[PDB]
DNA sequence: TCAGGATGTATATATCTGACACGTGCCTGGAGACTAGGGAGTAATCCCCTTGGCGGTTAAAACGCGGGGGACAGCGCGTACGTGCGTTTAAGCGGTGCTAGAGCTGTCTACGACCAATTGAGCGGCCTCGGCACCGGGATTCTCGA
DNA sequence: TCGAGAATCCCGGTGCCGAGGCCGCTCAATTGGTCGTAGACAGCTCTAGCACCGCTTAAACGCACGTACGCGCTGTCCCCCGCGTTTTAACCGCCAAGGGGATTACTCCCTAGTCTCCAGGCACGTGTCAGATATATACATCCGAT
């Protein structure tokens, strides 16, 4: 129930850690111009998944965005998840 | 040293095999919380909210990298660039 | 025989915003799938919503959360208003 | 308009009052209370030769239906020349009444040749069209010349009148002329629709006979000649109750020796004759082999077959003519050209002892078939037997069925049989120099057969005519052989 | 004690008691509001005239008084919204809009 | 002899060259190699086969034996290509 | 010498009349054919109304016609002009088919 | 407080398929959101399934047809079989 | 009379009774058989025995006992029917395949 | 072609920890016994799909040929990611409060279900008249050459 | 660098057939009135989320090389386009049967309810061994040359 207002908000995604991201898909030497691109996927992906959940979880009247908000969320949006509950 | 072009295979086969999350949490934490502030304010999460966002988050990007993967050697190259990585959530139908 | 169909309100829809054009056959045979795809899709996710609550009955909260989260951005908040304002003329009378 | 309507209905009740049973029990009561209260025997030499006196009969009775203002039928046999006869009909509104025009005759494609011939034959000074040609030409034979209203005979196609309905309203018509009319056996065809939309004066018909199948055919064609008489589907059908299938009194036939007389001719054979000769007919009742008994049960109680069921009386069909279309009734390839493909089909067996015995005597035959499939068959048995042949048949060619025709009736011809299909090669050809014609297996149509065996019993034959239909014993074909008997004796005794 | 249709009551085209009769037999739930049917009602009043309107004026373009399937396919397809709401559904004699790619043609 | 119906061009040509031709230039492409053609029947014929697949698995459910339209709109919704007009 | 245009003219000038278009592009009774042959093998003996066989017709139309398309795409990011069969099955191995 | 989670029926299938092989409880609730997705198509497609044939009750048939529709290819001919196998010995006993 | 369950009856591992209720319960149709849900139970024995028997191979495999969510990774994309079954979900904690492109490695 | 490090694999002692079993309370699965509706199953009516053939028409398809613009190996070269190494730095673990709110029970009504009268909107059947499709013809205009 | 020449769009005219109107009926909406019972609200409890702070150390970052891959450019074939000429298969019409899919309509049996006892499985405590770190043994594989 406090504010630390720190800066630096979306790319605390670093890009050794989207280079590890990327060496697990299979990939061999990425460009320098994919960090700033995959940075905006990412937040177009995760903006939609959070806003479907965020909707889940107004209607039942509560505060607490729960895991199973989030499995419904990315149940409707096309890409089940096993592993949490339902 | 080593010639350009063997660390990287063997990173391929090391993160391939293993199967932990792979970005770190706590930015990730305040990346959430961060981009889910616009919508309602002054929420909370639970913990296994943000493992599952994480974890379905981590899935997406992995199979995309994969499939821009492809869509690069199609163009007979080894280097992926910023548009066939937009090319291959163009032709999936998401653009 | 007999079967139902949302052609006569297609066509009352119609000649309110456009006094003059016409509609075709194969378009109101569009139009009346059209509309059974969109109640369908709304009412059946209203369903599955109002079951995630252990909630027996669906009503009017189901159906705004519903279409809030069913179809996209700037359209939502104009089917919302339109939904809203239906139902207080409804209960005021 | 109702100038002949006074005239149509008067001579109507010119004749013997049974017309009366239905007019006066029907707009078209109307004018009925308004009027209820109320030869050339010299052969006329305009035509450029002679007529003989059975055709100048026939053309009385043309003028008899022009100047009482009515249509009629004439239905008589070819040969006999129902053309000339409809052509001098043609002059007598040139030399005689010298109506100059219009004219419109149609006819089907094979024979369209043959009327322009025979115009110019007979009456040299009449100015008359083909219409043939592709959208471009058909053009400049409407623009150029049937606009410019420089003819007086016009000859069509049965199927170029369903494209060309529009430049044909625009004139009215004086004469409509339909020759070879089964094509409006239908009232709900194609062709019927377009031709109650132009305008007439007269309206006439000219077919080789009448209904083939049911009595609802045949007030159809006489709808399309006189509307204003009948335009009624129930008050015919019902009032005759079809055809007396009921108790063959034969007493409401005697309304068919009152009705049908004012507009029908039909003449016999035993006017000239044609043949000059009388022929017969047999049926010979063949069995079944051992190998089809098993197919007639691997398709009704369900059996090596495996089967397709779809039409009954067309799967069924097969078995009784022969196995060995089912292409699995086959032995496996290699496929060897053998004495068991015969033994299989008992018609075959038969056809085998036909044919020994008509060798000696070196009597031709003709052979019909329903199915194109089964006449590939008989294409490598008289290979396998050494007979020469030759296939006319559909989607051989036009230019292939001149030539083999004038193989078979050219002198010292050395082809044993000589194959064709029933409902193709009407055409108006001559294969008189057979003398015996076979069949194969029974039709729906009675008629389409009996068309069919006069292909070499006509004007020309000289040697004796004999039919043989192998039928099958105790199977489908002798349902839909006495089945197609019972309609023979139904316009026999109609009209003799 | 004379009728009136709750249709009217909202001020709206689509029937509610049939919308009402429909979402009950079509069991969707064991108990049925009573402003559902009225809300649904009004959000597809507003869709159905929404996509009709694009589709007028599409026609209108061509100029046309009478609405064909090719004016629907360029009322949704070339709209963006509701193209990201149709966009999984084909149209049958709808065709596809106009485009060359820029790159092909000649210069 | 050729007394038998094995003589026959098969049924998947008959998705003539240039048909395919016409229905690759409404997708908007140039210059179409000569390749293109035998793929995209077996792509037709994949595709075709799982439709008529789930057609035939909903008609043999309710005891016909004729597949109609509203058939073929519930095997292509069902796949995820839903079609409007025939509903 | 006669008037001939340069390649590539004719193939635009196809590219606008069939995107105008709204037609039904593939024939029908060899189509018909390919239906009847390729639903023989689930089960025999079925029939077909001719508003199913136009469903199907117009549904796989759609399908193969958004297929080129993504295969032009794909052509066009390989810096060619010409598709191939690569590219054609890369644009459905991207898609979930293969 | 009471909680439903398939869990035995899981452990009793892997002890008399692999008799010695045990689980982690993350492998056990990610197979229990298995089966629970599983259930939820078959049983939401045999519900539509007898919707379109203006029928009430859900039957044998209905979960016949929807799981030869439903999962692909050769796997649903054993699934078949299974399910045959135990309705009769069902009605049988 | 003793009670005798159902699931013993059809002789299953996975409940019947449990199966009714939810089936019931969850608003499906109107009115339930008496076989269909006998017939849930017995496809879901096939479905958990076949995918967990191909995990127990894969976790022996290893030289592992107990299972783990990456040995059920392996089993689900591994075959084939059931990846095609199961091909849009992912897993939790399951990681991908090895796979490298042909022509990348050296050679 | 052979020695040289820095990688990946048996390998055995050595802890934590979490799965597996055992033993207790209580919630729902079932046995059963009566009722009522739904769906099966015969039994007429009629109308669109099927087979195996005829006929004609006429745009599409098939083929062929010359030729030209695109795909495609080589080839040079110049930035630009890969690798490694010091140097920050912030994530991660491990305690320690502190309280917002998730969740559960207790009454107790507003409100849907359900029912029978009743009666106006909507669905088939009819006609009918302009909106659109088509056809010369004419003007414009885009693409091919000097 | 502007003329020839073919393609396309824009003008009129006919004509035809489907979209819009009206009419009758009939059966789902609508009204009025009980009646059980979900959910609404109030209140209490206890739990998991939030904010701290300190300590350790993997991990990110910013720097320098340096070679290898992307990219433009160049011939060189060679395969697909555009147009002209046969040729064939779609596309209508037509024959002649018959047959499967929709409406009443009527009478069994299947399933849902309802009350009633017992046992199944779920939670909650104990109390043991498979997985993991760890860690020093020996172990198989790319990298300047020759
Ligand atoms: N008096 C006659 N003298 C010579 N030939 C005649 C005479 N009458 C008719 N014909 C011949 O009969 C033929 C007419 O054939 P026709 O029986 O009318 O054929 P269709 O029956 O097909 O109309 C003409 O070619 C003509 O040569």
């Amino acid at each position: 129930r406090h504010r630390k207002v720190l800066r630096d908000n979306i790319q605390g995604i670093t890009k050794p850690a989207i280079r590890r991201l990327a060496r697990r898909g299979g990939v061999k030497r990425i460009s320098g111009l994919i960090y700033e691109e995959t940075r905006g996927v990412l937040k177009v992906f995760l903006e939609n998944v959070i806003r479907d959940a965020v909707t889940y979880t107004e209607h039942a009247k509560r505060k607490t965005v729960t895991a199973m908000d989030v499995v419904y969320a990315l149940k409707r949006q096309g890409r089940t998840l096993y592993g949490f509950g339902g | 040293r080593y010639r350009p072009g063997t660390v990287a295979l063997r990173e391929i086969r090391r993160y391939q095999k293993s199967t932990e999350l792979l970005i770190r949490k706590l930015p990730f934490q305040r990346l959430v919380r961060e981009i889910a502030q616009d919508f309602k304010t002054d929420l909370r999460f639970q913990s296994s909210a943000v493992m599952a966002l994480q974890e379905a988050s981590e899935a997406y990007l992995v199979a995309l990298f994969e499939d821009t993967n492809l869509c690069a050697i199609h163009a007979k190259r080894v280097t992926i660039m910023p548009k066939d990585i937009q090319l291959a959530r163009r032709i999936r139908g998401e653009r | 025989t007999r079967k139902e169909s949302y052609a006569i309100y297609v066509y009352k829809v119609l000649k309110q915003v456009h006094p003059d054009t016409g509609i075709s056959s194969k378009a109101m045979s569009i139009m009346n799938s059209f509309v059974n795809d969109v109640f369908e899709r709304i009412a059946g996710e209203a369903s599955r919503l109002a079951h995630y609550n252990k909630r027996s009955t669906i009503t009017s909260r189901e159906i705004q959360t519903a279409v809030r989260l069913l179809l996209p951005g700037e359209l939502a908040k104009h089917a919302v208003s339109e939904g809203t304002k239906a139902v207080t003329k409804y209960t005021s009378a | 308009d109702l100038e002949g309507t006074t005239k149509r209905f008067e001579h109507l009740l010119s004749l013997s009052g049974l017309f009366k049973h239905f007019i006066e029990s029907k707009k078209f009561r109307q004018v009925l209370d308004v009027l209820e209260e109320n030869q050339f025997r010299e052969s006329p030499a305009y035509v450029n030769g002679q007529l003989r006196p059975y055709q100048i009969q026939g053309v009385n009775w043309l003028v008899s239906l022009h100047k009482n203002k009515i249509a009629g039928i004439l239905a008589d046999e070819m040969g006999l020349g129902k053309t000339l006869q409809t052509i001098s009909f043609l002059g007598y509104l040139r030399y005689i009444e010298k109506i100059p025009g219009p004219f419109l005759v149609i006819a089907p494609k094979s024979t369209l040749n043959n009327w322009l011939r025979e115009i110019n034959r007979w009456t040299p000074d009449v100015n008359a069209f083909i219409l043939q040609g592709d959208k471009e030409e058909r053009a400049e034979l409407i623009q150029k010349k049937l606009l410019g209203c420089d003819f007086d005979v016009v000859i069509a196609s049965y199927e170029i009148i369903i494209r060309e309905k529009s430049p044909l309203k625009k004139i009215n018509w004086e004469y409509i002329i339909i020759d070879e009319a089964h094509r409006i056996k239908n009232e709900e065809s194609m062709l019927s629709q377009v031709l109650r939309e132009f305008t007439s004066r007269n309206r006439l018909l000219i077919t080789g006979t009448p209904l083939q199948n049911n009595l609802h055919e045949l007030w159809a064609l006489l709808n399309f000649l006189l509307p204003d008489i009948f335009s009624d589907a129930q008050d015919f059908d019902d009032w005759f109750s079809s055809e007396s299938t009921e108790e063959d009194q034969d007493k409401i036939v005697k309304q068919l020796h009152t009705v049908l007389q004012p507009f029908l001719l039909r003449r016999i054979k035993s006017d000239v004759e044609t043949s000059l000769l009388p022929k017969k007919e047999l049926n010979l009742y063949v069995g079944m082999s051992s190998m089809q008994k098993k197919w007639y049960k691997k398709i009704l109680e369900k059996d090596e077959s495996k089967t397709r069921l779809l039409n009954i009386m067309m799967q069924l069909r097969k078995c009784c003519n022969h196995p060995y279309l089912f292409k699995g009734a086959e032995p496996g390839p290699p496929y060897t050209t053998d004495e068991h493909l015969v033994y299989n089909a008992a018609k075959l067996q038969v056809l085998d002892k036909l044919l020994k015995k008509l060798k000696e005597e070196g009597s031709r035959v003709l052979i019909f078939s329903q199915m194109s499939r089964l006449l590939d068959i008989l294409e490598d048995y008289c290979y396998f037997r050494n007979y020469e042949y030759c296939r006319i048949d559909g989607s051989t060619a036009h230019e292939d069925r001149i030539q083999a025709i004038d193989d078979y009736n050219a002198p010292d011809s050395k082809k044993f049989v000589f194959l064709l299909t029933t409902r193709a090669g009407g055409l108006g050809i001559n294969l008189t120099s057979a003398d015996v014609v076979v069949l194969y297996d029974s039709d729906w149509n009675p008629q389409a057969d009996l068309q069919a065996m006069d292909r070499a019993h006509r004007i020309g034959q000289k040697k004796q005519v004999k039919v043989f239909r192998l039928v099958t014993d105790n199977s489908v074909e002798e349902k839909i052989l006495e089945r197609a008997t019972q309609k023979l004796r139904l316009d026999q005794l109609v009209i003799q | 004690a004379k009728a009136k249709t709750r249709s009217s009551r909202a001020g709206l085209q689509f029937p509610v008691g049939r919308v009402h009769r429909l979402l009950r037999k079509g069991n969707y739930a064991e108990r049925v509001g009573a402003g559902a049917p009225v809300y649904l009602a009004a959000v597809l009043e507003y869709l159905t005239a929404e996509i009709l309107e694009l589709a007028g004026n599409a026609a209108r373009d061509n100029k046309k008084t009478r609405i064909i399937p090719r004016h629907l396919q360029l009322a949704v397809r070339n709209d963006e919204e509701l193209n990201k709401l149709l966009g999984r559904v084909t149209i049958a004699q709808g065709g596809v809009l106009p485009n060359i790619q820029s790159v092909l043609l000649p210069k």
